[PDB]
RNA sequence: CUUUAAAUCCUUUAACGAGGAUCCAUUGGAGGGCAAGUCUGGUGCCAGCAGCCGCGGUAAUUCCAGCUCCAAUAGCGUAUA
RNA sequence: CGGGAAACCAAAGUCUUUGGGUUCCGGGGGGAGUAUGGUUGCAAAGCUGAAACUUAAAGGAAUUUGGCGAAGGGCACCACC
């Protein structure tokens, strides 16, 4: 606890986890192709609702 | 899976000696089964769920909600219709809105923008349409404007075939219900509209029931 | 159940005068009058009385406004004035809960 | 309060007002 | 339009005229009462300094310590308060500090459930606190 | 080499000049308006978010961090007329 | 007939198919018919009439369970005589 006006206790008190290291994502043209193939060539028929881009069922 | 029509104007069109919907339009007869449209407009007839809006009436304990499901559809080509149903669940709401959608469509006539060549593509002239508050204009655009509204009355212009149309709306049109239905009855007042392109004095042909009278009362009682 | 006692920081007070708005003035055991302020876990929960022993946090910035924390009842508040984390020239008056 | 009581307390208020003002020449 | 003639504009520029005059947010904008009792005088940012560390309250629904400061001004020396925008940032701001204040974002007017402010804190003692937030910046001594 | 008062800048042109081509693309946001997770940990009407509705009460799709995704792109966010 | 958000209206109709003539008057709620100035009156008071500040609502029409120390009909020894 320690008091009710303490100034910025969750940022502090908080867990810390590190970055991972990433592959570098391919930025300008390159990146409008990657998602015009994702998008408008990968494309399966289906049924009822789409699911979407972010959808972690 | 099977068609047992009640009335004679659906024993008629099943037994195939109508040719079109258009004379049934002409003759402006009521149409009470949903799927004759089904036996007309084929696959080229589809539909998409405009508004889902939940109402509720106050009881002795608790509020009893239910559903009200708005859906539009038409051939991309022609004919467009707006239906309503309200329910208790959204599936039956949907299939009774899809019913009365397909039930109520009514014909679309297209004009030009000052010369006439090839296929019409705008509205002929300033339709309006009015219900509650909601007061939709539809005014004719030269060739490839597009149409310029709000997204629901931009959905039912594509669907209603209506390539390219002026709009101006005025009032409360939040509210979809009165939206759809003022754009719907300014879509709809479009044949009814006397211009001098058809200032002719009109022929009178035969209705379908005296001149197939004869199919009916061998067929049926 | 349990007794909390207080902090670097967090001390203890009495109710003088009850105060409209939600708020409350209570005398601190420093000879600072602070304006307290109810808790929301206690906004509708508990009610606070007058001349009764309560837990009070405090500004690291200024000493005007304060916050109360717990209320105290009769059995705990005397076990804690028999410990010695309040001082004996308090007077805690027999703050209870009548019938 | 309603309307007219509010008025009559606020006419009242004025003509003390204005006392006051009349009096502090 | 009620007065319809033909030689009738003096009238209708007269009554729009007064009409307009009429209004809030265009007489708001076309009097210098407003813009003298703002306290900022017209500009968008205005400096300061801190004097101290207050805390206000929310309102009815929502319960929380909502942690600001009250800053007098450079050019006039009228005293305002100003809310610090993130989290934790109090420790980055000390009494008797320059400031750079800015509104919220809705022309003079208390946002959300903090009573009586208009003015929010974007810099401290020449140096942003989103650098300061985001460990990019150390403040100097 | 060219330019120019003389340079510098651009263009031409020798020699060197990249593989995870570390020669590493940021700014906002993910409940609705309004494009985009009912993911995983921490606090528990406190800290805070939130232009507006509203979100936090010890299972937070809105807080604080990680992964994924979304909008524009050498640009993006905020305040005032 | 027609109009309107509806209650309703033969005018509150002939209005996105928007223009017969003409006067007064309102731009979310509070502050507030308030302060000051002028003016009128013996007086009480009348006419003209702000701003600072504060708020996301204040409002109009209508339908079912809400309660009436509202009315009209019926029922109960967990009501009464």
């Amino acid at each position: 606890h320690g008091s009710l006006a303490r100034v910025g206790k969750v940022r502090g008190q908080t867990l810390k986890v590190a970055k991972q290291e990433k592959k570098k994502k391919r930025t300008g043209r390159a990146k409008r192709r990657m998602q015009y193939n994702r998008r408008f060539v990968n494309v399966v028929p289906t049924f009822g609702k789409k699911k979407g881009p972010n959808a972690n069922s | 899976k099977e068609w047992l029509p009640v009335t004679k104007l659906g024993r008629l069109v099943k037994d195939m000696k109508i040719k079109s919907l258009e004379e049934i339009y002409l003759f402006s007869l009521p149409i009470k089964e949903s799927e004759i449209i089904d036996f007309f407009l084929g696959a080229s007839l589809k539909d998409e769920v405009l508004k889902i809006m939940p109402v509720q009436k106050q009881t002795r304990a608790g509020q009893r909600t239910r559903f009200k499901a708005f859906v539009a559809i038409g051939d991309y080509n022609g004919h467009v219709g707006l239906g309503v149903k309200c329910s208790k669940e959204v599936a039956t709401a949907i299939r009774g809105a899809i019913i009365l959608a397909k039930l109520s469509i009514v014909p679309v006539r297209r004009g030009y923008w000052g010369n006439k060549i090839g296929k019409p593509h705008t509205v002929p002239c300033k339709v309006t349409g009015r219900c509650g508050s909601v007061l939709v204009r539809l005014i004719p655009a030269p060739r490839g404007t597009g149409i310029v509204s709000a997204p629901v009355p931009k959905k039912l212009l594509m669907m209603a075939g209506i390539d390219d149309c002026y709009t101006s709306a005025r009032g409360c049109t939040a509210t979809l219900g009165n939206f759809a239905k003022a754009t719907f009855d300014a879509i709809s007042k479009t044949y009814s509209y006397l211009t001098p392109d058809l200032w002719k004095e009109t022929v009178f042909t035969k209705s379908p029931y005296q001149e197939f009278t004869d199919h009916l009362v061998k067929t049926h009682t | 159940r349990e007794l909390v006692f207080k902090e670097d920081g967090q001390e203890y007070a009495q109710v003088i005068k009850m105060l409209g708005n939600g708020r409350l003035e209570a005398m601190c055991f420093d000879g600072v009058k602070r304006l307290c302020h109810i808790r929301g876990k206690l906004r509708k929960k508990v009610w606070i009385n007058t001349s009764d022993i309560i837990l009070v946090g405090l500004r690291d910035y200024q000493d005007n406004k304060a916050d109360v924390i717990l209320k105290y009842n009769a059995d705990e508040a005397r076990s804690l004035k028999a410990y010695g984390e309040l001082p004996e020239h308090a007077k805690i008056n027999e703050t209870d809960t009548f019938g | 309060m309603r309307a007219k009581w509010r008025k009559k307390r606020m006419r009242r208020l004025k003509r003390k007002r204005r006392k006051m003002r009349q009096r502090s020449k | 339009g009620k007065c319809r003639g033909l030689r009738t504009a003096r009238k209708l520029r007269s009554h729009r005229r007064d009409q307009k005059w009429h209004d809030k947010q265009y007489k708001k904008a076309h009097l210098g009462t407003a813009l003298k009792a703002n306290p900022f005088g017209g500009a968008s940012h205005a400096k300061g300094i801190v004097l101290e560390k207050v805390g206000v309250e929310a309102k009815q629904p929502n319960s929380a310590i909502r942690k600001c400061v009250r800053v007098q001004l450079i050019k006039n020396g009228k005293k305002i308060t100003a809310f610090v925008p993130n989290d934790g940032c109090l420790n980055f701001i000390e009494e008797n500090d320059e400031v750079l204040v800015a509104g919220f974002g809705r022309k003079g007017h208390a946002v959300g459930d903090i009573p009586g402010v208009r003015f929010k804190v974007v810099k401290v003692a020449n140096v942003s606190l989103l650098a300061l937030y985001k460990g990019k910046k150390e403040r100097p001594r």
